[PDB]
């Protein structure tokens, strides 16, 4: 197994069981949200970063922590600061700092 | 709905 297949694989599955993951679990839809793509030109999402973690592209830590970035920063920059999705990334960024600066491993990057 | 900002 890649050395951090194993902490990637824990991580994505407690974020995708979060209360505030649910906005983030699917790229966004275009006719649901015309604009989107328009302004958010690396959009990601977390059924995204599974299909990358199975497709071997997070032989470093760094690239899954990028992606994940993506997926709050992506959302604080489309969503009004008032907005439900605004509390939603900064609750689930928030858990996700937690859960990986627990692992002395990664700490660094957080 | 979700809309920009």
């Amino acid at each position: 197994r890649g050395p951090h297949d194993a902490a990637i694989q824990n991580i994505l599955t407690e974020l995708q069981n979060h209360a505030a993951a649910w906005p983030f679990l699917q790229p966004v839809n275009k006719e649901e949200v015309p604009d989107y793509y328009d302004f958010i030109k690396e959009p990601m999402d977390l059924s995204t970063m599974e299909i990358k973690l199975e497709s071997n592209k997070y032989q470093k830590m760094e690239d899954f922590i990028y992606d994940a970035r993506l997926v709050f920063n992506n959302c604080r920059m489309y969503n009004g600061e008032n907005t439900s999705y605004y509390k939603y990334a900064n609750r689930l960024e928030k858990f996700f700092n937690n859960k990986v600066k627990e692992i002395p491993e990664y700490s660094h990057l957080i | 709905a979700k809309r920009h900002r």
